[PDB]
């Protein structure tokens, strides 16, 4: 049983991006930038509807990245000036251009979930596909959930952690998680 | 023959369960702790040796079924032939002989991935080292060695921090730091986000009752009962206790087995464990009659969370924890004194048939974090040991302390300081005095008559502290008390004025109110103060906060 | 809008309680770090607030929400706690912040050394209930509550930071409001219905003209305008970053108690001893970012501030290396004996050793022969609540306090701004006494708008760059702050393993495990930090690594070190967000090297 | 929002000791109750109990009309006191100190002083007045039954204070009682309460 891992280096965030765009079909985006923590959903091609603008980084822009569909999940760090390590991980084995292969083995997985923020809000946002959250703790929270969110809904992102060896005595970790979907509950 | 020793045991006890204020999830924390070197590591035994020593103990409820080992094979013995014999199982520590490599790690890696799924946050690992039977001490270097490895690993594991990781859009536990992963409820019956964490131990608090159900059937019952009640006291307390001379013992067992054989080592220890286990919770029963009766309370007003061995730990409610803890004391020095498995042991390591215990006491408003007044209890506790440096065996080469229990306690008053070293300094208003006499001895004046430093232990001696309490509430006959809250206060404010004007201050108010003559240290009836290794100190400080923490209910 | 502020004088004898009695007394009043009895912002803001509530149900008609009550939620913030269901608008903070009200500087000044004045400041007053049967009184229904005097006046320092758009209309309803509000205040603290605690409450420059305008004008108000954070802005045009290294030297003095979360759990935050470099980050965009885009300069690691630790020796303290050891009884280095570097000396014979965790070290050389000085920072425990307003009280001891640890005020800390000779020449050549600019008052942290956070900030002379001794021998890593590390997956990690590669690639060398049985290698702790990001408006991800104090040394396998490249790193930091001051490391430090078992400490108006 | 006050009553008078007063204070019964100043007063906790006490006297022990008005710390619904009982200095007239009260208990069989019963008591002295110093929150468009009743009392003279109630002393009586009314509900009301000290009611109605 293998976590399959592929990484690359010295890569933009947008050609990360659209290098993995086949995996990456429909995936929730969670963007981070210093002014800005914005979820984004992929086309079901994989793309995004302002690419190059919204993950470009030299204004105030995206310094970390990551996309999770529940094939697989991208993950992208700038290391100087917008270049980065992007790493994707999937349990099933792919092929990558560019993307160094390797895996990992683990004992099982498990599923885990994180409460997102808030309860669903009034009314919906305009956008098609988009939903709004709310708490008085952080105002709205939209999020790409297509299903119409029942009143006292409350939505969970799904993950899942993989059980392995760290030590030569034996002793498990869990040594990654993947988020794999939004959910309601 | 030969085989590996395998030590495996749970660290961060404080991180695992104190790390939130809520009593369920202290005791379910505290459940999951138990469970994971017991249950989970029997039920990993079973699994990886095809044994059934989850049947033993479930149907036994309690760890003596290892004693006997035609029920825990004598691995050394060709003839009972098996592959694993449990030497120790204990809260937060497991120790196991194994004859293959192979079945070492996988019991490792067994009994620490059913700790990741079944008690998430649980930091447990394991470590095997080589046994070489054929070494008369064998057993006793392997487990010497398996212990000091089991450290440089730790200096370098991978912690537990790494797994639920909060994401910006995750919100969070309403009672831990973590991300929030489902719901439950607060006391008052509302819905609350909480913790996957937070959630098995809320599940693990309803085993609780059932553990300690063979302790005292009044502990523990109505848990949303009991955590209302409790966050309605004034105080709680966390009461932490470790045995004395247990690791002085254990640091050098095998000169006080008697055979060298490793087989000896073995039972000896086993017992040596088992009996410990009895004589804490045996001394457990004793001192919970201090806490009175409620009819409306089902449950009494003590939450053991760890109680076996060396370690017993406590929440309870902090007017009765001194009185608790001392009677604990007591009881578990007697309990020593009374098995033939602790006698011989601690009469050939201390020359007494006891062993003893010392505790630190935080006494807390139910609001105060229990994480911090638990680090707080381990600092405490730290000072009590006190007593194995200044009370010793005559003529013991090496020095070697002898068995005498002491308190230290603090109460967590608004200014007071929440870190131990911060408290003390506090407490010295100049650099030549100190408002504190700590620690308190509770071993009795006539069994300490014996040591080094018993002269010491009489001036430590917790009685001095419980008679100047008892003056400071007892009455004149006009059913006023003797000493007045007005001139107890006029004295707090001496304390921390220059020695001359405390003593000055001192003069004046024990010449109106004659009581504070038994207040005195000096000898000269002049001071509060006396001197101790070049410094004054007092108990009267002491005195004046401890003052309504000696409840008793025990008369 | 500093420079404003509430006078209060007490009229009757007064109690800002602390929820607990001690000894004798069953209840004590709160007193600050100089032992006197004060107000707390926190105390001040709630009796504040409630009184413009009280004004706003007035001018509401009784509505419990309306217009004016929104302008209470403008002027104070919302009470997110409060509301439930789905709240889109973030929660607006106040726009008043109201600092402690402390007695006169020079009173308190007549207090320094005079204890017995300093609880005579206050009185015993008895309380007993009665039998209402017997008309006795109820034996163990005596009670000792500590009171202040009357006559007290006590000053806080208000600032006002309106919106700089907002309409000098708008401006008059809110010196209205506050106006009206103080001037309502007629009680604070504990038994207020019992006649403690009697005041007036008066601003500096609010008047009954104030009121009178709201009089005369509040029926033509309208709803409060809409708050919006202040964003970043970014030019792109620093250069780019140029050798030498600046080493700015920032010293940080607390002048209130200061909240820096270590960790929130429930109703309780527990407090850092040291100032992260994030916090002062607004202090950097403040000062500078109109001489360089700062938020450019840290996208491009152009700009570190290390986090502000305990000054020791005149220097900044640095975390207590986690591979010294005290003897368990006698020894540490809170004994000053018995420490031993578990890196360079074996376990004594028949001792067990504590190794060391907590606090601060001052500077140590190879041949120093005392102990390094220790620094040690006094924080408290902060206790607070809310008031259910229906009832007048809180709702419960179990969700009605919440309790913040703090370090308290007086303490010093020293920080360091590190920025390229690219970015301080643009910065000098807009301005040359821009070290002068430095020097500022700020607040930081938790609930820095009431009675927490207020730090001086003062700029010393630029410092010496870090020198590091480069051996070829073995390499010694110090961690003195946090590091954070990504595995090989991006996640955060907790595996040594992945340090050493880290470090045998930024340095090019090859390192391997120092061998040896008796002494340790390594002396890691895991760390996790759960910070917010306020610019976000959502938690900040959660950041995994080693704790300060962690240490570990290695043989060098192949390749000479570069003294240089070890002192670049000793000022840029390594691993993840070292430009708010993760990362900090020190190469080959004399204190790892040293034996120490048998070295000792040294010894009004 | 704050608690809901319909109108806000500040009701005020002058207290006259119609006997000497003990009000005791922590520092035999030479004590007397001391602010802050050190000038004698009658503290507000001892003097909403007398009239918390008689009310409690009043209404046959109907405890919820009395935590209606005096607050309960236990009830979900009621916490903190509607009357609010402020502090008054005593002002003792002119040419007038604390007296002390000097006595004996008498055996019965002898009919001598009793050895050990003698007794000192410090006692302001009669005629000595204090402020009324009453604030009442109304939560509903009236005055309050029981209210009106105590004061009725107090201006009958019928509460008594501090120590030694049946033993010569604690006699008080309300003169120059005035309510004032804020109608803080309103704005009217509320910028009266910030500005024009209320709208007078004439009691003798």
């Amino acid at each position: 049983k293998n976590l399959y891992h592929y990484h690359q280096y010295e890569i933009t965030l947008e050609s990360a991006v659209d290098s993995c765009k086949n995996h990456l079909q429909a995936a929730i985006g969670l963007l981070y930038s210093p002014q800005k923590c914005e979820l984004v959903k992929l086309d079901n091609s994989g793309k995004l509807v302002d690419s190059y603008n919204r993950l470009k980084f030299n204004n105030l822009g995206v310094f970390e990245a990551r996309f999770f569909n529940l094939n697989c999940e991208l993950r992208w760090v700038n290391e100087s000036n917008g270049n980065g390590t992007a790493v994707l991980l999937s349990e099933s084995d792919i092929t990558l251009t560019g993307f160094e292969k390797g895996l990992q083995e683990f004992i099982t997985a498990i599923d885990q979930q994180y409460l997102l923020w808030g309860e669903p809000a009034k009314h919906p946002p305009n956008a098609d596909g988009w939903q709004r959250l709310a708490e008085a703790r952080i105002g709205k929270l939209d999020i790409p959930l297509d299903n119409p969110l029942k009143p006292k809904d409350r939505v969970f992102l799904t993950s899942e952690e993989y059980i392995a060896e760290v030590d030569d005595f034996g002793n498990c970790a869990v040594i990654d998680e993947r988020l794999i979907k939004l959910e309601v509950k | 023959f030969q085989g590996f020793l395998v030590l495996i045991e749970t660290s961060g006890n404080q991180h695992f369960i104190f790390s939130t204020n809520k009593l369920r999830e202290n005791i379910g924390a505290s459940e999951l702790t138990y469970l994971a070197t017991t249950e989970i590591l029997f039920q990993g035994v079973d699994r990886v040796f095809q044994t059934n020593y989850y049947d033993q103990w479930s149907d036994t409820n309690s760890l003596n079924f290892l004693a006997d080992s035609k029920l825990n094979p004598a691995i050394d013995d060709p003839k009972n032939n098996a592959d694993i014999e449990i030497l120790l199982a204990t809260s937060g520590k497991a120790i196991a002989l194994v004859k293959e490599e192979g079945k070492a790690k996988q019991l490792i890696k067994e009994v620490t991935k059913q700790a990741l799924i079944n008690a998430p946050g649980l930091e447990i690992g394991g470590i095997y080292v080589n046994c070489n039977w054929q070494d008369k001490l064998g057993v006793a270097k392997a487990v010497k060695e398996a212990h000091k490895q089991f450290e440089v690993n730790r200096a370098k594991r991978a912690g537990a921090n790494g797994r639920f990781l909060r994401l910006p859009i995750a919100a969070g536990c309403s009672v831990s730091e973590l991300p929030a992963s489902d719901f439950d409820y607060n006391a008052d019956g509302d819905k609350i986000p909480v913790s996957t964490v937070s959630k098995v131990k809320r599940e693990t608090a309803k085993s609780a009752k059932k553990r300690l159900r063979s302790v005292d059937g009044r502990l523990v019952n109505d848990l949303a009962q009991l955590e209302k009640s409790f966050d309605e006291l004034d105080w709680l307390a966390v009461v932490h206790a470790d045995g004395n001379g247990l690791g002085q013992i254990l640091l050098s067992l095998e000169k006080y087995i008697g055979e060298q054989t490793n087989r000896n080592y073995i039972d000896k220890y086993r017992r040596l464990s088992l009996a410990l286990d009895n004589c804490t919770i045996n001394a457990f029963k004793m001192a919970i009659a201090v806490f009175k009766e409620d009819s409306k309370k089902i449950d009494l007003p003590i939450v053991p969370l760890i109680l076996g061995g060396d370690d017993l730990t406590v929440i309870c409610r902090g007017d009765y924890a001194l009185e608790f803890t001392r009677e604990f004391l007591e009881a578990f020095e007697g309990q020593t004194e009374t098995h033939d498995d602790i006698k011989v042991i601690a009469q050939k390591a201390f020359g007494v048939d006891r062993l003893s215990a010392c505790a630190g006491i935080s006494i807390i408003k139910p609001h105060f974090p229990f994480s911090v007044a638990y680090t707080l209890a381990e600092r405490l506790i730290k000072s009590a040991k006190e007593v194995k440096q200044k009370v010793t065996v005559t003529n013991s080469s090496p020095i070697t302390p002898f068995p005498c229990s002491a308190i230290d306690f603090h109460i967590l008053y608004d200014s007071s300081g929440i870190d131990f070293d911060r408290i003390r300094e506090k407490l010295r208003p100049e650099d030549n005095t100190e408002l504190y006499n700590r620690p308190y001895v509770v071993t009795a004046a006539e069994n300490l008559s014996q040591a080094q430093g018993y002269e010491w232990s009489q001036a430590h001696s917790l009685q001095t502290l419980a008679d100047r309490v008892s003056y400071l509430r007892s009455e004149d006959g006009e059913g006023k008390s003797a000493l007045p809250s007005s001139q107890s206060h006029a004295l707090r404010t001496a304390l921390y004025l220059e020695k001359n004007e405390a003593d000055a201050q001192y003069s004046l108010i024990s010449q109106r109110y004659k009581i504070l003559k038994n207040f005195a240290e000096d000898g000269e009836n002049k001071s509060l103060f006396h001197l101790e290794n070049g410094k004054y100190v007092t108990r009267f400080l002491d005195a004046l906060d401890a003052k309504d923490f000696f409840a008793n209910a025990n008369h | 809008m500093r420079g404003i502020e509430i006078t209060i004088t007490m009229q009757s004898d007064w109690h800002v309680g602390t929820g607990m009695g001690r000894g004798e007394l069953d209840s004590v009043v709160q007193r600050d770090g100089d032992n006197l009895p004060y107000i707390p912002g926190k105390t001040l803001t709630g009796i504040l607030r409630d009184s413009c509530e009280q004004v706003a149900l007035g001018l509401d008609n009784g509505q419990t929400r309306g217009l004016w009550h929104g302008w209470i939620n403008f002027i104070f913030g919302d009470q997110p706690a409060l509301a439930q269901g789905a709240i889109e608008p973030e929660p607006r903070p106040a726009l008043i912040a109201i600092g402690s009200a402390h007695l006169d500087p020079k009173l308190k000044a007549a207090f320094q050394g005079k204890k017995q004045l300093q609880e005579a400041i206050a009185f015993m007053k008895p309380g007993v209930a009665i039998d209402a049967i017997t008309g006795t009184a109820k034996k163990d229904f005596l009670r000792f509550e500590e009171v202040v005097r009357l006559g007290a006046k006590l000053t806080a320092e208000v600032e006002l930071n309106l919106p700089d758009n907002l309409s000098e209309t708008n401006k008059k309803v809110i010196a209205g409001i506050l106006a009206s509000g103080a001037k309502l205040t007629e009680r604070l603290g504990g038994k207020r219905r019992r006649g403690n605690g009697r005041c007036e409450l008066k601003f500096s420059g609010y008047s009954d003209q104030q009121i009178q305008w709201l009089k005369d004008n509040y029926q033509s108000v309208d709803q409060p305008p809409k708050y919006q954070q202040n964003k970043l802005q970014s030019a792109g045009d620093n250069p780019e970053q140029q050798p030498p290294w600046h080493i700015i030297p920032l010293t940080i003095k607390t002048l209130s108690p200061v909240v820096l979360p270590a960790r929130t759990v429930g109703n309780v935050v527990e407090c850092l001893d040291y100032i992260p470099g994030r916090y002062l980050l607004g202090y950097i965009h403040k000062t500078l970012g109109e001489y360089f885009d700062v938020s450019q300069a840290i996208a491009a690691g152009d700009l570190i501030i290390t986090n502000a630790t305990i000054k020791i020796d005149g220097k900044a303290g640095r975390a207590t290396p986690f591979c010294l050891f005290g003897e368990k009884l006698d020894g540490g280095l809170g004994k000053g004996k018995g420490v031993y570097n578990r890196f360079q000396e074996s376990e004594p014979d028949g001792i067990q050793l504590k190794g060391e965790r907590g606090g601060y070290v001052g500077q140590f050389e190879q041949e120093q022969r005392n102990l390094p000085n220790t620094g040690k920072i006094n924080s408290e425990l902060f206790t607070h609540n809310t008031i259910q307003d229906d009832v007048q009280r809180p709702t419960s001891d179990v969700g009605g306090v919440y309790s913040y640890e703090a370090i308290i005020a007086g303490q010093t800390f020293v920080a360091e701004l590190r920025l390229p000779d690219s970015l301080v020449k643009q910065i000098t050549s807009k301005n040359k006494n821009w070290q002068a600019q430095l020097k500022a008052t700020i607040r930081i942290g938790q609930s820095k708008k009431d009675q927490y956070g207020k730090i001086e900030v003062t700029s010393g002379n630029s410092a010496d760059l870090p020198k590091p001794t480069g051996n070829n021998k073995t390499l010694s890593i110090w961690f003195l702050s946090d590091i954070l590390l990504r595995g090989d997956r991006l996640n955060f990690n907790a595996t040594p393993d992945d340090l050493k590669k880290y470090l045998e690639n930024a340095l090019d060398i090859k390192l391997k495990e120092r061998s040896d049985n008796d002494l340790i290698c390594i002396a890691l702790r895991s760390q996790r930090t759960e910070s917010w990001q306020v610019r976000w408006g959502l938690p900040r991800p959660s950041l995994v690594g080693w704790q300060a104090g962690s240490c570990l040394i290695y043989d060098i396998e192949s390749g000479t070190v570069n003294a240089e490249k070890l002192q670049e790193l000793m000022i840029t930091g390594i691993g993840d967000r070292c430009t708010e001051g993760y990362g900090q490391i020190g190469f080959n430090d004399p204190l790892l090297s040293a034996s120490l078992g048998k070295l000792t400490a040294k010894p009004s108006n | 929002m704050a608690r809901k006050v319909t109108t806000r009553w500040k009701i005020t008078g002058t207290l006259i000791a119609e006997t000497p007063l003990h009000i005791g204070g922590v520092g035999t019964d030479l004590a007397l109750a001391v602010n802050g100043a050190g000038e004698y007063y009658v503290p507000g906790t001892s003097l909403a109990g007398a009239l918390r006490g008689w009310m409690t006297q009043l209404l046959n022990n109907d405890e919820s009309q009395i935590k209606d008005l005096w607050g309960d710390h236990l009830d979900a619904k009621r916490g903190a006191s509607f009357v609010i009982v402020d502090d008054a200095v005593i002002h003792i007239p002119n040419n007038a100190d604390v007296e002390i009260r000097e006595g004996v208990g008498i055996d019965r069989h002898f009919g001598t002083a009793a050895n050990g019963f003698k007794y000192s008591r410090a006692v302001i002295p009669k005629g000595s007045k204090f402020k009324l110093p009453l604030t009442f929150d109304s939560q509903d468009d009236g005055l309050p039954n029981a209210l009106i009743q105590l004061l009725c009392a107090l201006e009958a003279g019928d509460i008594r204070l501090g120590a030694a109630k049946t033993r010569g002393l604690g006699r008080i009586k309300l003169d120059d009682l005035k309510l004032k009314s804020f109608a803080l509900d309103k704005p009217e009301g509320i910028f009266s309460a910030l500005l024009d000290q209320g709208k007078k009611l004439d009691w003798n109605q």
